[PDB]
C-alpha cells in the first residue's frame, strides 16, 4: 500500500532521472523484485485484472524512461509467463500466485546466470593471436574477453565511444587483466579496420528485426565491419530483447545535454548553434553476423523466433 | 650538433618504426641560445611547430616560406664555393632539424623540392644580393599565386557547386573550406553548416568560430552523431592535407570513415585540395607512413575519475591517436582544383600537365 | 591408459591451440594387443580413421554406427549397477581415443549425442538382452531412415531441380552428390558434370570415377580453373559436412572460395546436407574451430626438384592445409534437406521441428 506505492514512485523517478541502477542486469533484477513486491502485496479475482493492473503500471515506467526498454520488456515477459499459467490452469487464486512466484524465481535463477553461460561458450569464437574491436563499456563484452584470454593470447582494440569516455574504465580494466589493449578515439576507426579481424561488441536493445541500438559510433563500425568483410559478435542477454520495431515508435534514440560535446565556456557562438548528442544509434540486421546469448549463438534471421517464443503479439503495445 | 628526441611512451606493434614524441620536452634544451648551427628563424620555426602552435596545412607551409625567406636573407657567400651547391648543402640539417620537430606535411615537401629546384638552377654569373632577391622574389611570386589564386578559383568552383537551400557537412580546420563556405555566404547563398569534430585535438571549434562570425547558421557535433544526421545532409565538404598518385586522400583521421558513411547515406563528399599539395608518392593504408601524436593527448576529464592519468603503470596498454588516413579512390567524388573539376583519377594527369609536361 | 599422441611439426601461430598430428605414428605402439581398455572394434575405427581410409562424412558415421553396434552387442551388466550409467560412463574413453585419433566431424557428433540420448532413457526394469536388441534395432532404423530416406529425399529434390541441356560443377567427394547425379542420369536429364579438385587430398578422382561409370561425360579440372569455366557453368552442387546455427556452410576448404567465385560469375551455388549434420554450435571462421592435416602432405614431385622435403630445417617455415572453412550466408543459395527446399536461414527452424519442439 503505502510502502508498495513508494518504492514505485522511487523506481519511476529513478529511471526519469537517470540511469539508476547502472548495471542493466541489476535493473533487471530490481524489476523482478517490483513485479513479486506488487503481485505478492495485492488482491485480484481475475487474472486478467492483474494483467491490466501490471500493464497500467508498466506504462508509467516506459513513459518514465523510453530509451529504457529492459523495464518494459521484462514486465511484457512476466505478463506472457502469467498468461501462459492461466493457460495451463485453464484448459485459482493462491496456486496461481505460487505459481507466478515459482516461475520469477526460476527467471531470476535463468537470469543469475546469463553472463556466466556466455563467458562458457566465450571458447569457441576467439583464436590466439587475434585482433578484436569493441566499443563503448559492457559488462558482458569485457567478461567475454578476460575468460578468453585465460587459454588464448590476442589483442583487443578497445575503441572509445566519445559523447562522454567510459571506454577508458573498459580499456583499464582489461588492461589489468592483461589483454594487451589498445586505446583510440572515434575518428581511427576505419582507419584501423583494414586490421581488425573480428568486431565483437554490445547493445542496449535487441529489436524485433535483429535489428539493435548500442552505444553511439558503432553504426560507424558496422559499416567499416560490412566493408572490410568481417563477421560481427554481439554478446547480449535474452532481456534486452524487445519487440518494438524501429520506425513504429518515435523517441529511439536518447538524447542528453550538450554540455559533453561542445562546454558552456565556449562563448557567443552558443547562441546561433544547434548540438545535439545522441549518445545509442541505430544499427540494421543486416549489418550484424552473429548474436551470443546464455543458450547460444544465434542469427539476425531468427531474432523473430525467439521474439515468438518469449513475446505475446497481443503485448507489444503495452 | 642536433640530436635525436627520445621515443616517448610504449609504440604500437604496428607502429614501431614511425617516431611519437610528446610535446611536454624540447629539443633545445642542449643547444645554444645565440642559434649557431640551426639558422634562430628556423629554430622559431621548430618551436612554433612542436608546442602545436601552428596546425593547419597551408599555415605551415606560409610560415615555413617566410623562415626560408628570413634565411635567405641571412645568408653569405664564402670564398670559391657557389651558392647553388652551398645552399642545398645548408637547408638540409635546417629540414632535418624541422622533421625532428614535428612530421613534415606533404605540402612542405612540395615547397622544399620547389625550393630546391629553384636554388639549383641560379646561375654561376649572378651576384650574391642579386641572387638573394631573385630567391626572394620567387618564393614571394609562389606563395601569391599558389596560396591566393588557386584559393580563389577552388572558391568560384565550390561556389558554381553548391545551390540555394542545401545542408553542408564539414570536418576538421582548413582555412580553404571555410573560406569557400564564407565566400558562399557573402555572395548569396542561403545554407547551413553541421560541423563534424573529433578527439583529442577538437579543431572544429576554430571553423565553428569562423562559421558563426560570418553569418552562418551552425550545427556542431562529433563521428558518432555525423550518422545521425547523414540521412538529412546532402553535401558533405571536406580538407585534403595530400592527394596521392592513385587518388588517395590524405586529410585528418576522420576523413575516409565519413565518405564512406556518407555514401552509405548517399551523400557525396567533396575534397578541396591545391595542387601543390599532391604526391608522386603513394600508400594504400594508415600504417606505413602516418604522423603519431601525444599518447597523453586522449586522457580527458569526465568528472574527477581519469582513467588514463597513470597509463604508463599499465604494461599491456596502449595509447594511440592517429594523425593521417588515406581514402580508397572510389569514395571521394570531387577533387576541386585551381584547373577545374577533376576527379580522384585526375591527380597524377595534373601532376603531369605541371610538371612542365 | 591412453595417453596423448605428440603434436607434428611448427604449428601456425593462428592454429596453436588446435592439435596437427601425422599419419606416420600411431597411438596404439604402446596399448596390449588384447584390446581392453579401449573396444577392439573401437581400436579397429580409430586406425581406420587415423590412416585415412574413412575419409567421407557419411561413411564415419556408418562405421562409428557399426562400432557402437559392435561394442553394445559385446557389453556386459555388473552387479548392483545400471546400463543407462555405466555405458554412458564407459562410451566417454571411446569417443576421446576416436577424437585423439582423428577429430570429430559433427555428424558424429550428433551421433554420439542421440545414443546418448536413446541409452539415458533406457528404463530400469528391462533385462540385459533386451535392452541390448533395443540399442541395437534403434541404431539400425536411425542409420536406415536417415541415411538412405533422407538421401532418396534429397535425390528427389534435387532432380526436380536440375532441368535438361544444363551443366552442373561439383567440389571435392560425397555420396550424396554423386548420388544425386548418378540417379539424375539415369532417370532421364541429359547434363555434363566438371569436376573441381583441389590439393593434397585429390578426392575429386572418386567421384569423377563414379561419375564415368554411370555414363556421364566428366571434365576435371582445379581450383584455378574454377574461375576460367564458371563463365560457362550455370549450376554448382557442393557437399556440406555441417551446418551451423547462422546458415554457415562447413564442408571441404574449398567451398566458400568457390561459392564466392560462383556469386562473381552469377552462377547459384547448391549444398546437399542432411538434417542430422546440422548444429546448435556456431562459428564465423576457419580458425576457431578447424581440422589440421599433415604438414607433409604438402610436398610434391614436380621433377626431381622437391623443395618441401626438408621443411623442419628452416625455423621461419610453415606448413599448413585447412580440411573445414565456413560460408557467409549470403553466398549460399540452396539447402536441399529431406524436408523441402529451405534457405540457410532456415537450419535452426529444422532443428527446432527435428528437437521435439
Amino acid at each position: 500500500g503505502s510502502e508498495l506505492s513508494e518504492r514505485i514512485e522511487s523506481f519511476v523517478e529513478t529511471l526519469k532521472r537517470g540511469g539508476g541502477p547502472r548495471s542493466s542486469e541489476e535493473m533487471a533484477r530490481e524489476t523482478l523484485g517490483l513485479l513479486r513486491q506488487i503481485i505478492t502485496d495485492h488482491r485480484w479475482s481475475n487474472a486478467g485484472e492483474l494483467m491490466e493492473l501490471i500493464r497500467r503500471e508498466g506504462r508509467r515506467m516506459t513513459a518514465a524512461q523510453p530509451s529504457e526498454t529492459t523495464v518494459g520488456n521484462m514486465v511484457r515477459r512476466v505478463l506472457k509467463i502469467i498468461r501462459e499459467e492461466y493457460g495451463r490452469l485453464h484448459g485459482h487464486y493462491a496456486q496461481l500466485q505460487s505459481n507466478i512466484i515459482e516461475a520469477i524465481n526460476e527467471l531470476l535463477v535463468e537470469l543469475e546466470g546469463t553472463m556466466e553461460n556466455i563467458a562458457a561458450q566465450a571458447l569457441e569464437h576467439i583464436h590466439s593471436n587475434e585482433v578484436i574491436m569493441t566499443i563503448g563499456f559492457s559488462r558482458t563484452v569485457e567478461a567475454f574477453l578476460k575468460e578468453a584470454a585465460r587459454k588464448r593470447k590476442f589483442h583487443v582494440i578497445v575503441a572509445e565511444c566519445a559523447p562522454f569516455c567510459q571506454g577508458h574504465e573498459m580499456a583499464v580494466n582489461l588492461s589489468k587483466a592483461g589483454i594487451e589493449t589498445t586505446v583510440m578515439t572515434d575518428a581511427a576507426i576505419f582507419a584501423v579496420m583494414s586490421r581488425v579481424n573480428k568486431v565483437i561488441i554490445g547493445t542496449k536493445t535487441i529489436l524485433a528485426n535483429g535489428a539493435l541500438r548500442a552505444v553511439t559510433g558503432t553504426h560507424t563500425l558496422a559499416l567499416a565491419a560490412k566493408h572490410h568483410s568481417t563477421p560481427l559478435i554481439v554478446c547480449a542477454p535474452m532481456f534486452k530483447l524487445s519487440p518494438q520495431f524501429p520506425n513504429e515508435e518515435d523517441s529511439f534514440h536518447k538524447f542528453v545535454a550538450p554540455e559533453e560535446v561542445l562546454p558552456f565556456t565556449e562563448g557567443d557562438i552558443l547562441e546561433k548553434v544547434s548540438v545535439h548528442c545522441p549518445v545509442f544509434d541505430y544499427v540494421p540486421p543486416e549489418l550484424i553476423t552473429l548474436f551470443i546469448s546464455n543458450i547460444g549463438g544465434n542469427a539476425p534471421s531468427y531474432i523473430y523466433r525467439l521474439m515468438s517464443e518469449l513475446y505475446h503479439p497481443d503485448d507489444h503495445v503495452l | 650538433q642536433v640530436p635525436t628526441r627520445k621515443d616517448y611512451g610504449s609504440k604500437v606493434s604496428l607502429f614501431s618504426h614511425l617516431p611519437q614524441y610528446s610535446r611536454q620536452n624540447s629539443l633545445t634544451q642542449f643547444m645554444s641560445i645565440p642559434s649557431s648551427v640551426i639558422h634562430p628563424a628556423m629554430v622559431r620555426l621548430g618551436l612554433q611547430y612542436s608546442q602545436g602552435l601552428v596546425s593547419g596545412s597551408n599555415a605551415r607551409c606560409i610560415a615555413l616560406l617566410r623562415a626560408l625567406q628570413q634565411v635567405i636573407q641571412d645568408y653569405t657567400t664564402p670564398p670559391n664555393e657557389e651558392l647553388s651547391r652551398d645552399l642545398v648543402n645548408k637547408l638540409k640539417p635546417y629540414m632535418s632539424f624541422l622533421t625532428q620537430c614535428r612530421p613534415l606535411s606533404a605540402s612542405m615537401h612540395n615547397a622544399i623540392k620547389f625550393l630546391n629546384k629553384e636554388i639549383t638552377s641560379v646561375g654561376s654569373s649572378k651576384r650574391e644580393e642579386e641572387a638573394k632577391s631573385e630567391l626572394r622574389a620567387a618564393i614571394d611570386r609562389y606563395v601569391q599565386e599558389k596560396i591566393v589564386l588557386a584559393a580563389q578559383a577552388i572558391s568560384r568552383f565550390a561556389y558554381q557547386k553548391i545551390s540555394n537551400g542545401d545542408v553542408i557537412l564539414v570536418y576538421g580546420c582548413s582555412s580553404l573550406v571555410s573560406r569557400i563556405l564564407q565566400e558562399a555566404w557573402t555572395e548569396g547563398r542561403r545554407f547551413r553548416v553541421v560541423v563534424v569534430d573529433s578527439r583529442p585535438w577538437l579543431e572544429g571549434r576554430h571553423t565553428l568560430r569562423s562559421l558563426v562570425h560570418a553569418g552562418v547558421p551552425a550545427s556542431y557535433l562529433l563521428i558518432p552523431a555525423a550518422s545521425y544526421v547523414l540521412p538529412e545532409v546532402s553535401k558533405v565538404l571536406l580538407g585534403a592535407h595530400a592527394l596521392l598518385a592513385n587518388g588517395s586522400v590524405m586529410s585528418r583521421v576522420g576523413t575516409a570513415q565519413l565518405a564512406l558513411v556518407a555514401r552509405a547515406h548517399n551523400v557525396p563528399v567533396l575534397v578541396c585540395c591545391e595542387t601543390y599539395k599532391f604526391c608522386e608518392r603513394v600508400q594504400t593504408d594508415a600504417f606505413v607512413s602516418n604522423e603519431l601524436d601525444d599518447p597523453d593527448d586522449l586522457q580527458c576529464k569526465r568528472g574527477e575519475h581519469v582513467a588514463l592519468a597513470n597509463w604508463q603503470n599499465h604494461a599491456s596498454l596502449r595509447l594511440l591517436n592517429l594523425v593521417y588516413d588515406v581514402t580508397p579512390p572510389e569514395l571521394v567524388d570531387l577533387v576541386i582544383t585551381e584547373l577545374g573539376m577533376i576527379p580522384c583519377s585526375s591527380v597524377p594527369v595534373v601532376l603531369r600537365v605541371k610538371s612542365s609536361d
